[PDB]
């Protein structure tokens, strides 16, 4: 199971 | 928080169409919408990022919405039915996961606005044995006959607004519990020591704001339109 | 990075006509790259294909097959054909 | 997959009395617990966030754990201030953004303490129109329950406490009216149970 | 003994548009999850028949994510070829491989998170699962956005939750496949090691070690002493 990316998680 | 929505509050019919409008916390770059109806749970609707639809709720192919480039968004309702009348709040995001909610728009939508009514407003100056046994005055201010349910009651002392002594009731009352369309009624004390009352120097003043029409929808009745307005009763110190 | 070529068959080379041509074109980057597979000649269809992935060192790996190479780091097509052997 | 539930709805405390709020959770996996008040008719306010179980966020009369399945509000010696919806978000990590996941809520009202009850019924005039009048019920305790009537035109307010602050002063009242001139102070409240030593001026 | 890993690509085009976003799901060296960015509905695939059990709700938290990765790594590519100077005329891409290790008893081992950009090394989560390892002067840039983010925490909560927790179902729904081990089939110079199942093997100095390569079938081969994990005793060779 994959890991969701919240918010302001970009690089 | 300092997330702002507007507008506070909006009487409709039931067709009509209406626009909610959400200012995100200064620096967030997130909008999120829900809905809160009446004895209900905040219901998750659609989330926007830096202009773009991420993660989508509940909302229904009747709403849609939009995150502009300045960062503010707008929530469009169409074909409003009853039970879309709800409090929506807008949320904003913040980096360590927090979402810091906005004060809300009340969305009030009726089937036909003829039964809009703004409140009459009295005051009731304190009981003279009350004086004799407490040493204390309450004065107790009537708002009664209005609808729809929006309105602020709020204490002004001398031209200023006091918090202190002050009780308003939790929830409104209905005139005709039985009528649906029922107009509302709203009790509020002030209290204050004999003398602060006994001085004719001290000014009294229950407001009352209330939300209703605003060139919004027509008005085809003989009496005045039932405008957002504030509707006052006045009393001044009694020395008796 | 150069993509390294292995070229051999799935099971040991049995004369039966029961085997798969498969090559392991690993350590390629970028991820574009055309494998070709050759008959006695120089043409082949249709080609089983393999789901790009990279390994550890960020390099791409995948393998071309069959029923029994030119990438950008290369000017001419790297064929490497042959051998049972090895 | 993502629902939270929060026991109780409706929580009634006396003052001073410690109680827990619980909030039951279920995600793919959980990124925070998030608690926030609600007052009536506005929006919700960020109190603590509890990103691990074991973890525990305490500010003022208010204490937050969190474990695989559940977390607690625990408060301590409550006042009346602290009469609000509670409500518990869940955030996870096997979802994208940062969207929250609410619980229904648990309403607290806390029931304040009365140091010195006076019972009293009074008789208020308007300022301005003469036929107009309000029955007053006032410095009653915390133990005394206003009743509704069964009256249509007689209008019966529920109770509740202003704060007198600068005195150190808390004060119960209740209001009642009527739409037609034969109402009374002395029958105003007569629905309910009232105290044996309420005062009624002549 | 056993681990789970998913590799992302975020590829970007010569023009305005569109970067296309792959994702590839493993449980040691056996694809098991794949979506492609590229189609008129992109959907998340099985590529193990062991994952084919799964629901619609699975399917639908994979494809979110991944469409939603499809986005945020459009928006990293471009914050990446400002932070380098770099046109839009170019083909820039950003790699990623994050999972968790597990050993025989059922603890995890250790947890991973690792980036590169234009195929280097740019940011790396490190043993502890509490801080980040930057590369240039433009990886502490993500990694102050990161830290900000509260990014750490939220992995680590994954690492130790969900991976963990998925992985061992993923290793019980397919355990006639994963936690069986084939033995090599051996055969002589030349030291060879055919059909065997994991890849980890040991030929044995200054000798010709040729790379582990895939058969077609799971299967692996490799080309003195062969040591494997299917083996009970380490098989001794030479001929003739």
């Amino acid at each position: 199971h994959p890991v969701g990316d919240a918010d302001y998680f970009e690089y | 928080s300092g997330v702002t929505q507007t507008p506070k509050h909006l009487i409709t019919a039931t067709g009509q169409r209406v626009t909610l409008r959400c200012s995100p916390r200064s620096g967030d770059l997130s909008v999120y919408w829900y809905q809160q109806s009446l004895d209900q749970g905040l219901q998750f609707l659609i989330q926007y990022y830096n202009g773009e639809e991420r993660a989508k709720g509940n909302i229904l192919e009747r709403f849609s919405a939009q995150q502009f480039p300045d960062l503010h968004s707008e929530l469009n309702l169409s074909s409003l039915e009853l039970g879309d009348s709800a409090l929506y709040f807008c949320a904003s995001s913040a980096r360590s996961g927090e979402l810091f909610f906005g004060e809300g728009s009340r969305l009030t939508v009726l089937e036909d606005l003829k039964n809009v009514f703004p409140p009459e407003v009295a005051v009731f100056e304190p009981s003279e044995a009350e004086i004799s046994h407490t040493q204390k005055a309450t004065l107790v201010c009537l708002a009664t006959g209005f609808y729809p349910d929006h309105v602020e009651l709020s204490w002004w002392v001398n031209g200023k607004e006091v918090h202190s002594g002050v009780c308003t009731d939790p929830q409104p009352l209905k005139e005709q519990p039985a009528l649906n369309d029922s107009r509302y009624a709203l009790s509020s004390r002030l209290r204050v020591s004999a003398t602060f009352w006994q001085n004719p120097r001290n000014h009294f003043r229950c407001q009352v704001q209330f939300y209703g029409l605003s060139e919004n929808d027509e008005w085809t009745q003989d009496r005045a339109k039932p405008v957002t307005q504030i509707v006052s009763a006045e009393a001044w110190g009694r020395a008796d | 990075r150069t993509p390294k070529i292995q070229v051999y068959s799935r099971h040991p080379a049995e004369n039966g006509k029961s085997n798969f041509l498969n090559c392991y074109v690993s350590g390629f980057h970028p991820s574009d790259i055309e494998v070709d597979l050759l008959k006695n000649g120089e043409r082949l269809e249709k080609v089983e294909h393999s789901d790009l992935s990279f390994s550890k060192d960020w390099s791409f790996y995948l393998l071309y097959y069959t029923e029994f190479v030119n990438h950008v780091t290369l000017s001419q097509p790297k064929i490497v054909k042959w051998d049972r052997d090895m | 997959e993502d629902q939270v539930t929060q026991s109780p709805e409706a929580l009634r405390l006396q003052e001073g009395e410690s109680s827990s709020l619980n909030c039951s959770y279920t995600v793919s996996g959980l990124r925070g617990l998030f608690w926030y008040r609600q007052d009536p008719g506005k929006g919700p306010e960020f109190l603590f966030t509890l990103y691990s179980a074991g973890e525990e966020k305490e500010k003022e009369r208010l204490k937050a754990t969190l474990t695989k399945k559940e977390s607690f509000l625990h408060i301590t010696a409550p006042k009346p201030e602290d009469s609000a919806t509670y409500l518990c978000a869940v955030q996870d990590l096997g979802t994208s953004g940062s969207r929250l996941t609410f619980g229904e809520g648990t309403q607290l009202t806390v029931n304040p303490n009365i140091q010195n009850p006076d019972p009293a019924v009074y008789q208020l005039r308007d300022s301005k129109s003469s036929d107009k009048s309000v029955c007053l019920f006032t410095d009653f305790d915390s133990q005394t329950n206003v009743s509704q009537s069964k009256d249509s035109d007689v209008y019966i307010t529920d109770k509740c406490v202003l704060d007198m602050r600068s005195m150190d002063f808390k004060s119960n009242s209740a209001v009642a009216w009527s739409n037609k001139s034969d109402f009374a102070c002395a029958n105003a409240f007569n629905n309910s149970i009232i105290p044996e030593d309420t005062f009624f001026p002549s | 003994s056993h681990s789970m890993r998913y590799f992302y690509t975020a590829m970007s085009r010569p023009g305005r548009g569109e970067p296309r976003f792959i994702a590839v799901g493993y449980v040691d060296d056996t694809q098991f999850v794949r979506f492609d960015s590229d189609a008129a509905s992109p959907r998340t695939e099985p590529r193990a028949p062991w994952i084919e059990q799964e629901g619609p709700e699975y399917w639908d938290r994979n494809t979110q994510i991944f469409k939603t990765n499809t986005q945020t790594y459009r928006e990293s590519l471009r914050n990446l070829r400002g932070y380098y100077n770099q046109s839009e005329a170019g083909s820039h891409i950003i790699q990623r491989m994050y999972g968790c290790d597990l050993g025989p008893d059922g603890r995890l081992l250790r947890g991973h998170d690792q980036s590169a950009y234009d195929g280097k090394d740019y940011i790396a989560l490190n043993e502890d699962l509490s801080s980040w390892t930057a590369a240039d002067t433009a990886a502490q840039i993500t990694q102050r956005k990161w830290e900000a983010a509260r990014v750490a925490e939220q992995r680590r909560a994954y690492l130790e939750g969900l991976c963990v927790e998925w992985l061992r179902r993923y290793l019980e729904n397919g355990k006639e496949t994963l936690q069986r081990a084939d033995p090599p089939k051996t055969h002589v110079l030349r030291c060879w090691a055919l059909g065997f199942y994991p890849a980890e093997i040991t030929l044995t100095q200054d000798t010709e070690l040729v790379e582990t390569r895939p058969a077609g079938d799971r299967t692996f081969q490799k080309w003195c002493h062969v040591q494997h994990e299917g083996l009970p005793k380490p098989l001794t060779l030479r001929w003739e």
